[PDB]
């Protein structure tokens, strides 16, 4: 019983392994795709008052 | 004695025939057979490892 279930969990933490592998990559692009639209939403946002006082200046 | 050495003269042969034969036949298919749990054990301690 202790070792089918130790190959078992084997195969299973292999799983595990490339899970956590591929959950780097993940949620690394999620974390920097934020900080693209973060710094184009900043950036833009002053372009855009930059145009408001432009105007009424 | 007649019947005793004769009947171990041919347990001489029997044990000659085990040993020449067998045993290191079951000897090679028990080491391999040790081998692959030796080795089970240290891919799980990979898996653990990884």
């Amino acid at each position: 019983r202790e070792r089918d279930a130790m190959v078992a969990k084997t195969l299973a933490d292999n799983k595990k392994s490339d899970e956590q592998f591929a959950a780097a990559q993940a949620d690394y692009d999620e974390a920097m795709t934020e900080a693209r639209v973060q710094a184009s939403s900043l950036r833009d946002n002053a372009r855009a008052d930059g145009r408001k006082v432009i105007e009424d200046a | 004695m007649s019947t005793f050495i004769g009947q171990l003269f041919g347990f001489a042969v029997i044990v000659y025939l085990v040993w020449r034969f067998i045993v290191p036949l079951v000897g090679r298919l028990m080491s391999a057979r040790q081998d692959t749990v030796r080795q089970q054990l240290a891919d799980a301690a990979a898996a653990a490892d990884r």
